[PDB]
């Protein structure tokens, strides 16, 4: 068939994928001081969910 | 404002021309072939001045290594047919 | 050369005009924005404070 | 007897690819190859790369705050002319909450 | 009337050495003539040698370049007036320009020290 | 207020436009010389509003157009000065390119890369526009070598021409060595002041402030022909003549001198640059001169009066009219633009026998450009009314009646008449004389692309002088007090020119037998400045960059010091440490000389 | 940062297993898909610098080295696509690899704030350089450059290291921005003074100076074209960064422990300038070039003033893409020929008419001609070293005019005489090669039209 | 420019290329054609009053006399040809001047147009090949063992067949 020639342009979207996904994970950690700062210390207006 | 190329008739009319209107030996009788030194017993000096004049009738040069063999009018228009390509 | 000249402003112009050409309509049609001082009941978000369309687009959709 | 030569393959010749491939582009002898490869280089990197980054950036906004802060020294300059204040201070930080030795 | 130089060396016609009659020199100028013209014709069974594909190689162009290039540092042997102008091309110029700029350096701090100079308008530098 | 800036930014469309299309297919379809000339005649047209407008306000105007970036406190942005220099040189410029354009369209057939000729023209005249009515003195500087670049190209269209590669090196050399000065004067404005244009700038006008006129006036030498480095300007003159007129008789030399009027307000106020600006100009009135005495080549005669017109502009400078000069350097272009064109023509008639040598008759055989070349000639001696007189007798009065150096005086006065000289001498061997060009003929001056450029190129030699001289605002106080042997001087001297020149010329006959005197051989030769200057100078600086920098240092001692030095002495010491036989005989007695070390060692330390 | 990097470490097992026919485009294409992924680093709204974690960062300092050289992996990629055209498949997948690892090394180096990683990967940086140079070159001398470099390389790199120890010691931690909100001053002794020397002299080894320039001739003639690309852009812009980013701590040291430095610059900038008049050979010719102009990068770098942090940026960059343009142009006109020489092949634009116009737009850019970020790097560089001191516009002056001298030489000696009658084996241009050209040009259009992205830290 | 020159010269050359060069001086010290008649005549007389004298010693020092002479009296801008070097045409059409070879590499696209001339370069090339072995027997017959030569060519001794080495004369472009 053809897959096994037409199939390696799947990788680099996987590799963007992933990394979008592992920067995500690193930005979930450091979640501390989400609204603690001294310069955008908000009071979480209703229905706003945190950042 | 470019003239016409030239031609073997037009190159051997003005030669002709020329060393008609010279007047040490030439008998107003030039044979196409009528040898300077040999057949009308000319000098160098006149062979010379004969190239010179050839030379500012029609505005380029011609270098020593030939003006010193140059024995013929027959090879004068050769040498010119060959240095500006005419005939097609 | 003739052959590069003729592809490379084909490969160029192909989506440079269309882009322009949405460019144009934006402009035009959305345009730009006003500068509308802060009311003290609205907590503007990152995709109000830039000006143009397009950038308040990719700053709400992405960033 | 005199010497011998290590025996090695004569050196290559000097030969022409637009006499097998006048349709030639550059980049390969396989005439599909080279046209597939050479349509994707001009599209991938001046259809897209090239327009679509020119236009990302043209319209990134206010890069470093070049503009911020043009808006902001206009509204300053404004209440500072007004209230009579100076445009600019000598000194930056208060020099009251400030201690020296002697 | 006229005298020679580095430049504007003594033309063909005037050379003294020029004129010469000598059999063995004439007979020189002959082999210089039998040497040329091997080269050219060596030269012209390539130029239009068909069923060439490629170009010619210049062994004086290639040697030439060697010699310029990579033959330099093996027949180099160091010797006094070189070291000589080598340390004077390696140090001397530095070593002018640097006191020259601390010079102004110093008098442009004590100048400042004493606070005259003019520096209104440098608010970039 | 909008038709205004709508017109100075529609000229440059303009000019643009061509160029665009050069990119485009329709060149192989479309007669692109015919197009880019009436494009260069509605720019013209164009330009000529600005003209009324401001005739009729006097209104200056500065524009900033685009804001390039913002470098912390120091911005930079397309800023356009129209004011009066500009807003008159863009016209004076168009009316001449327009005639050169038609011309290089009749003269250039028979070569197939005209298209690209006119491209790399019209290049060229946006570049010096943008100079010409730029503010920032950044922009100044993309005007100053663009326009370096361009006549580099051009002088050089013919890429065989090996002498011609060294005169655009020539050029480029001493364009760079301009630029030196120019740049200093930027930074020590930038410092000083922190900004780049003339409005911030004109704030100097109390200082010292004289390292900057320095490099002005290193960047005026440059770019225009002065003592130091005029020998770039005869040699342009091997390419074509079109571009030796263009790029050497109204532009590319005129830009250092427009530099220095736009600055004059700081010149008023330095009497030092005041006075260095006459031994600096009014010397090149005779160094040129001279030189404009012998030389054949009809092209390097009109590129040495050229050298002395700029030399005379600069010395009105220095004793401060420099109006005066501007408006010289706007007449001065419309002749010295149309000599070039007749030549042209004459050559073309021609086999391209620059030399009068071989020419003559040239009147009967050719009256029309006998008859421009005469209505030239005898404006650039300054004849009273064709447009020469306007400007060349108003500063014939300044430069002897304010407190100027009497060699200065002197030598310009000299030079004044060295002018009908010289002109007298082109009408004589060229125009008086036997036909002593080739037997052949092939003239032909009947085509309309040729013989219009010149008849509208002399109409406003003419007239545009006059039309200037009582329309512009008066921007100076004259002198009219004086005496006659003082206001007629350069009119007196000129006409002892002609009878010399006569006497002269008619001496040349009578079989009097020549003589290699060394004054006319110094006089052909250019006085051996460069025969001695680009012999040794180059040669010297060549033979220390290889020499010294190539072997001697970066072949030689920076590897024989560092890498070839570790090289040989770790090669010794492991010579050194491998020497080693197999002889435990000997390595038991290594073994107890360490031992004993060891055992010693701990005994001193305890 | 990952979504740049991640990709280029696909690229490898792509090459790999992708077909011989196809692999060159798709790996190409791909390439190309990162550098434009590579621009989201420019949405710099406000002056917060970006931070993605402990191990990572950006700065407009580094994003432009980084776009730069996320866009000359595939410009190598192409113009390593006719020789080793005889090459087996594996030996030229070999050569992407390396290519593409150098990639990925210079980005997390330009990228990384603890110095120490941006020291493994400044070091690791050679491999594959050290390889491209030996297996794949066309002369024997490739060997002693490479151990040139690489020595040159590793003396650098190891006071350097052991400086960075004290550091980490003394201080607490190496992390940028830290380094910076708790450094300090030195009571300025022989111990901070040889400090100062063991931090910088490893990037000045690098950043070639007039006496340590001898590696870099040799590794762009030996070497072939991806390797000299890489060399005259990239990795001496990594000494540059490394001095930039570090010099925030040694202050006050960097005034008095700089005039040798600066002499030297300058002098190596003339001297090197001036040989580049009488080098045959081409590549060497451009070497020296850049030497010339790396000497006014250092100069700009040492004195620490804002302007010369912007215009040594600034001249960086355009260098950076101009030189590897010249040595496309360089290896173009080989690969007809097969010899370096200048005065070999003259007299062309009758054959090449367009090619010309890709010869002169660089040069143009090399002798400073505006609009150009070459000539406002020159021009701010010039007023910052004018401002330290009234007597370099001397030197400011000889190197221009030394430049626009060669640079037109260089034009004159293979584009304006007559041709030759010989060289039968002119090849016209390949659609590939012209693309090169226009890619390393269109770039420096774009930039001379905004460059406020490509100033430096202090705009 | 086509033939060779010997190494050595003569004195009858020496005295010639002296006439040539003083009689163009003097044609540029002299404009009129009158004048440069006069004085050539008399440059002649001058000539011809030694002409016959035979002896080397008055030779050479008649020659290095009149080369003094010469170069001190000479026009320091004297007259060029345009087409001849320091002229201001020398080399001017070089840019223009193309070899053929140039022409192989065309696309078969252009030399679609232009089949005429396309039809007769085979048969100008079959005239190369076909004769060029035989161009190189005549001289590897001829190249005289005694190693002595100069930088002239023999014609082809046989009819029909055709001369040695005519590439690279053949084939020069026009002048234009
Ligand atoms: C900023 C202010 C500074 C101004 C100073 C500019 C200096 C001028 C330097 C110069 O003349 O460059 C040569 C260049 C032309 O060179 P050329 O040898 O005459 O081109 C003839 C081609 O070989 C053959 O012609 P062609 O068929 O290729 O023409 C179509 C065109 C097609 O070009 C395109 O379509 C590419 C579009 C991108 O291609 C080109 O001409 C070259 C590109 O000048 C230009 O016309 C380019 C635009 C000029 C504006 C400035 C460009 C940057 C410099
Ligand atoms: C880091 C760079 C070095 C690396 C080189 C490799 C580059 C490959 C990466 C992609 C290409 C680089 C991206 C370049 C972005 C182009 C920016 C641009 O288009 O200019 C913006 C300009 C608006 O002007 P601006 O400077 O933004 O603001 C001043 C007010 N006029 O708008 C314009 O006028 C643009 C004109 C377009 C025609």
């Amino acid at each position: 068939q053809l897959l096994r020639e037409h199939w390696v342009h799947i990788l680099v979207p996987a590799g963007f994928v992933f990394g979008c996904y592992l920067d995500r994970k690193d930005d979930e950690k450091l979640t501390a001081f989400r609204n603690k700062s001294m310069l955008f210390q908000r009071e979480l207006r209703p229905n706003e969910e945190v950042t | 404002s470019d003239a016409p190329p030239l031609t073997l008739d037009g190159i051997k009319d003005r030669v002709l021309y020329v060393l008609k209107l010279y007047d040490k030996i030439d008998p107003e009788k030039l044979s196409v072939n009528s040898h300077f030194m040999k057949d009308l017993g000319l000098d160098s000096l006149d062979q010379v001045e004969i190239i010179m004049a050839m030379e500012d009738e029609f505005g380029f040069e011609i270098p020593d290594i030939d003006a010193e063999k140059l024995m013929c009018p027959q090879e004068i228009v050769d040498y010119i047919a060959d240095k500006k390509d005419v005939y097609e | 050369d003739a052959r590069f000249l003729r592809l490379m402003k084909f490969y160029l112009m192909l989506t440079g005009i269309p882009v322009i050409i949405g460019i144009t309509l934006v402009n035009i049609f959305i345009g730009e924005a006003e500068l509308a001082e802060i009311p003290e009941g609205y907590i503007p978000e990152h995709w109000e404070y830039y000006k143009h369309p397009i950038s308040r687009w990719i700053a709400r959709n992405f960033y | 007897e005199p010497t011998m030569q290590w025996q090695e393959d004569p050196e290559p010749e000097d030969e022409n690819v637009y006499a097998k491939n006048p349709d030639f582009h550059g980049y390969d002898s396989d005439p599909v190859v080279d046209v597939w490869n050479m349509r994707a280089v001009f599209f991938f990197g001046f259809s897209i790369v090239l327009v679509f980054g020119t236009t990302f950036v043209a319209y990134v906004p206010d890069y470093r705050m070049q503009e911020w802060a043009r808006r902001e020294a206009e509204r300053l300059v404004k209440y500072r002319e007004v209230n009579g204040l100076p445009i600019m201070e000598s000194n930056y930080f208060d020099p009251s909450k400030i201690q020296l030795p002697e | 009337k006229y005298k020679p130089a580095p430049l504007a060396t003594l033309p063909s016609t005037l050379d003294p050495a020029e004129y010469d009659v000598s059999p063995e020199t004439r007979r020189a100028q002959v082999e210089r003539l039998s040497i040329r013209a091997r080269l050219k014709r060596e030269y012209l069974l390539q130029y239009n040698d068909p069923k060439r594909v490629s170009h010619i190689e210049d062994p004086a162009l290639i040697r030439w370049t060697y010699a310029r290039s990579a033959n330099i540092y093996p027949n180099f042997r160091p010797t006094p007036k070189n070291s000589l102008l080598g340390a004077v091309a390696g140090f001397g110029p530095l070593i002018f320009w640097y006191y020259v700029f601390k010079t102004d350096r110093d008098r442009k701090e004590r100048l400042i020290q004493e606070g005259k100079l003019d520096r209104k308008f440098n608010i970039s530098y | 207020m909008n038709i205004f800036t709508t017109s100075i930014l529609l000229i440059f469309i303009l000019l643009l436009s061509p160029i665009l299309i050069s990119m485009s297919n329709l060149i192989k379809h479309i007669n692109f010389p015919l197009y880019t000339t009436t494009s260069i005649k509605f720019s013209f047209i164009i330009s000529l509003l600005p003209l009324l407008m401001f005739f009729h306000n006097n209104m200056e105007y500065m524009i900033t157009t685009w804001h390039w970036v913002t470098m912390n406190s120091m911005e930079l942005k397309m800023s356009f000065k129209t004011d009066f220099f500009s807003i008159l040189f863009t016209s004076v410029a168009l009316f001449v390119t327009w005639s050169i354009m038609q011309f290089s369209s009749w003269y250039m057939h028979s070569d197939p890369n005209i298209n690209r000729f006119i491209k790399y023209l019209t290049l060229f005249l946006i570049t010096m526009l943008i100079l010409t009515s730029a503010n920032n003195m950044f922009q100044l500087f993309i005007g100053w070598e663009g326009v370096g670049i361009m006549s580099f190209l051009l002088i050089g269209w013919w890429y065989g021409r090996t002498d011609a590669n060294t005169a655009a090196l020539q050029a480029i050399l001493y364009n760079r060595i301009g630029d030196i000065g120019f740049i200093l004067a930027m930074v020590w404005f930038s410092l000083n002041m922190n900004s780049w244009e003339l409005q911030q700038i004109m704030f100097s006008n109390n200082n010292d402030n004289l390292i900057p006129l320095m490099g002005l006036l290193i960047a005026a030498t440059g770019k225009s022909a002065q003592f130091g480095l005029h020998p770039w300007l005869p040699s342009a003159m091997e390419g074509p003549t079109p571009v030796s007129a263009l790029l050497h008789s109204s532009t590319m030399v005129v830009a250092g001198i427009f530099l220095l009027v736009r600055f004059h307000p700081l010149t008023t106020n330095n009497n030092f640059i005041l006075t260095t600006m006459l031994c600096l100009g009014a010397l090149t009135t005779l160094f040129t001169a001279i030189c404009a005495l012998t030389q054949n080549d009809i092209k390097k005669i009109i590129a040495f009066s050229t050298s002395s017109q700029l030399g005379l502009m600069m010395v009105t400078l220095g004793m401060n009219q420099p109006h005066l000069a501007f408006l010289h350097i706007c007449t001065h272009a419309f002749f010295k633009a149309m000599l070039f064109m007749c030549s042209g023509s004459i050559i073309h008639s021609l086999a391209d026998e620059q030399d009068i040598r071989k020419m003559g008759n040239i009147t009967k055989i050719m009256p029309f450009t006998s008859s421009c070349l005469v209505i030239g000639s005898l404006a650039l001696t300054g004849m009273p009314f064709l447009t020469g007189f306007y400007s060349k007798d108003l500063i014939i009065e300044a430069i002897n009646t304010c407190n100027t150096n009497a060699w200065a005086l002197l030598i310009t006065l000299i030079a004044t008449s060295m002018t009908a000289m010289y002109s007298m001498r082109i009408i004589y061997f060229v125009t008086m004389t036997k036909p002593r060009f080739p037997p052949l003929i092939s003239i032909n001056e009947n085509d309309p692309d040729l013989m219009n450029p010149i008849k509208r190129l002399a109409f406003g030699s003419i007239f545009a002088g006059f039309v200037i001289s009582y329309n512009i605002p008066p921007t100076s106080i004259p002198v009219l007090t004086m005496p006659w042997f003082l206001k007629t001087t350069a009119l007196i001297i000129s006409v002892l020119g002609f009878l010399i020149a006569l006497e002269l010329n008619n001496l040349t006959m009578k079989l009097s037998m020549n003589k290699a005197n060394p004054y006319s051989s110094f006089s052909t030769l250019l006085g051996f400045f460069p025969s001695i200057i680009h012999r040794i100078t180059p040669m010297k600086s060549l033979n220390l960059s290889l020499k010294t920098s190539l072997t001697l240092l970066d072949l030689i001692w920076l590897e024989k010091t560092i890498p070839k030095s570790t090289s040989t002495l770790h090669t010794n010491m492991t010579t050194l440490t491998t020497n080693q036989k197999g002889l435990i005989k000997l390595y038991f007695m290594s073994f107890l000389i360490n031992i004993i070390l060891i055992i010693i060692l701990y005994s001193i330390n305890l | 940062m990952l979504k740049i990097i991640l990709p280029s470490l696909m690229l490898l097992p792509l090459t790999w297993l992708s077909s011989p026919k196809k692999t060159w485009t798709n790996v190409t294409s791909y390439s190309f898909l990162i550098s434009l992924t590579s621009l989201t680093l420019l949405w710099q709204t406000d002056e917060n610098y970006k931070n993605f974690s402990n191990m990572f960062s950006s700065d407009p300092l580094s994003t432009p080295l980084i776009i730069l050289t996320a866009w000359l992996l595939p410009l190598m990629l192409m113009a390593s696509q006719n020789h080793l055209k005889k090459d087996n498949n594996v030996l030229q997948k070999l050569y992407i690899s390396m290519l593409i690892s150098l990639q990925i090394l210079l980005i997390m180096t330009f990228s990384a704030t603890e110095l120490i990683m941006f020291y493994i990967l400044f070091e690791a940086t050679l491999i594959p350089t050290l390889i491209i140079i030996t297996r794949w070159g066309n002369q024997t001398e490739r060997l002693n450059a490479g151990i040139y470099f690489l020595f040159y390389t590793l003396i650098g790199s190891i006071p350097l290291l052991i400086a960075l120890i004290l550091i980490q010691n003394h201080v607490g931690t190496l992390n940028l921005m830290i380094l910076s909100f708790t450094t300090h001053t030195l009571d300025a002794s022989w111990s901070n003074n040889l400090l100062w020397l063991a931090c910088m002299m490893a990037f000045l080894i690098k950043m070639p100076l007039y006496g340590v320039h001898l590696w870099l001739p040799k590794a762009h003639v030996e070497a072939p074209i991806a390797g000299s690309m890489i060399l005259a852009a990239i990795l001496l812009k990594l000494g540059s960064y490394g001095m930039i980013r570090i010099s925030i701590i040694l202050d006050p040291l960097t005034k008095y422990m700089a005039y040798p430095f600066i002499l030297l610059s300058l002098w190596g900038m003339i001297m090197t300038s001036s040989i580049c008049l009488r080098q045959t050979d081409l590549k060497s010719l451009i070497a020296y070039s850049s030497v010339s102009h790396m000497a006014l990068v250092i100069a700009s770098i040492m004195i620490q003033t804002p302007w010369s942090f912007m215009g040594a940026t600034m001249l960086m960059i355009a260098h950076g893409l101009t030189s590897s343009l010249l040595f496309c142009l360089a290896n173009s006109n080989y690969e007809r020929i097969h010899s370096r020489t200048m005065i070999m092949a003259r007299g062309l634009q009758m054959v090449f008419p367009l090619m010309a116009t890709w010869w002169l737009m660089a040069s143009l850019a090399n002798l400073a001609l505006p609009p150009s970020i070459n000539l406002m790097g020159e021009l701010f560089i010039t007023m910052s070293l004018f401002s330290w001191s009234n007597f370099t516009i001397i030197l400011m002056g000889i190197n221009i005019i030394i430049t626009g001298m060669y640079s037109m030489y260089m034009i004159i000696t293979t584009q304006r005489g007559k041709l030759t009658n010989h060289m039968i084996n002119l090849q016209p241009s390949h659609t590939r090669e012209l693309t090169l050209m226009a890619l390393h040009m269109i770039p420096l259009i774009l930039l001379t039209t905004s460059p406020k992205l490509i100033t430096g830290l202090t705009m | 420019a086509f033939c060779a020159p010997p190494a050595y010269l003569t004195h009858q050359q020496k005295v010639l290329r002296l006439y040539k060069r003083a009689l163009r001086h003097l044609e540029s010290w002299c404009i009129h054609r009158d004048k440069y008649r006069y004085f050539a005549c008399l440059m002649r007389a001058r000539f011809e009053e030694h002409k016959n004298e035979k002896d080397m010693m008055r030779a050479t020092q008649l020659l290095r006399e009149a080369e003094e002479e010469f170069w001190q009296n000479q026009h320091p801008q004297p007259y060029i040809f345009p087409d001849s070097p320091g002229g201001t045409s020398f080399e001017r059409y070089e840019c223009y001047k193309v070899p053929e070879w140039c022409l192989d590499y065309w696309h078969p696209s252009e030399k679609a147009m232009y089949p005429d001339y396309f039809s007769k370069r085979e048969q100008w090339k079959k005239l190369r090949m076909e004769s060029w072995d035989r161009e190189v027997k005549q001289l590897q017959e001829e190249t005289s063992p005694d190693g002595i030569m100069t930088e002239a060519l023999p014609p082809a001794r046989r009819e029909g067949d055709l001369p040695p080495l005519w590439w690279h004369i053949v084939t020069r472009p026009r002048e234009r």
